[PDB]
Parts: C-alpha cells; structure tokens; sequence
C-alpha cells in the first residue's frame, strides 16, 4: 500500500540537508494529499522523539518548508494547514534543542514561510509566540 | 546528494 508505518521516520533518515531528497520526498507528501492530517501527525511524533537528534530535526524542517510552500502554490490546503495546525508546537519545541546556530537557520526558514504567507497570518502568530517563548528568555 | 540550497529560492506557486 502507498502507507505503511514509520514511513515518513524512513524517509527522513534517507533525507539530507539539501533541496535533492528534500524537494523529492516533499512531492511525495504532496501526492499524499488525501491523507495529509495522517502524515503531520507522523510528522510531529517523528520530530518530538529524541530518538532523534537536531540533524534528524533540520532534515524536517527543510522537508515541511518544501511541502507547505507546494501546497500553499496549487491546491493542497489540507498539507499547509495539517502541518501548520501542529507548526506552531512542533516548531516552538525545535528552538528547545536547536543550538544558536540551528535556531537562527530555522528562523529564517519560518520567516521565509511567513513572507511567502504559506499558513494563515493567525497560525503564523502561533508559530511566533511559541517560537518566541522558545527564545529561552523574555 | 546535498546541492546548494536556499529556502526562498524553491517553489510556492509552481502550478495549479
């Protein structure tokens, strides 16, 4: 079947730091539009694991900001809005073991997203509260 | 493989 356990996990521990796997593996997910609530549970649960390291994490990150951007372009509403709905969480906790650098990398891609308006300006608010709680200081 | 990359380079409006 086009779904089996762990499918995404496998995915992202073929995944690399780069737009080749990132944009191929993305446009996989951008084929499961039916099942795109299905897949951003997978999503989070891979990335809140610590079963998993920061590295784990960024494949991730660069994996959703490929995949809510396509979405966002044609059609798949259900892909930007399944991953934003958990963005706002799963992100803020990435700041919680991102290093400086990594943080710095990731919010650029959030703002990137945000200047692309990929979620809604309302869920861009979420991701930025939690991500500004996830400063570490206030 | 690992190719340059930059995030606001890639799509967001490619097709319908």
């Amino acid at each position: 079947m086009a779904f089996s356990s762990e499918q995404f996990t496998t995915k992202l521990n073929t995944l690399e730091d780069s737009q080749e796997s990132i944009s191929s593996a993305s446009k996989w997910l951008l084929l499961q539009y039916r099942d795109a609530p299905k897949v951003a549970e997978m999503w989070k649960e891979y990335m809140l694991r610590p079963s998993v390291n920061t590295r784990r994490k960024l494949l991730g990150l660069y994996l959703m900001n490929h995949v809510v951007q396509q979405a966002k372009g044609q059609k798949i509403i259900q892909f930007q809005d399944s991953f934003g709905k958990v963005a706002a969480e799963v992100l803020g906790r990435i700041n919680q073991e991102f290093p400086r650098d990594l943080k710095k990398k990731l919010s650029r891609v959030v703002n990137i997203l945000k200047e692309r308006n990929i979620f809604s300006k309302q869920v861009v608010n979420d991701i930025e509260r939690s991500l500004a709680a996830a400063l570490e200081h206030h | 493989t690992s190719p340059s990359y930059s995030p606001t380079s890639p799509s967001y409006s490619p097709t319908s």
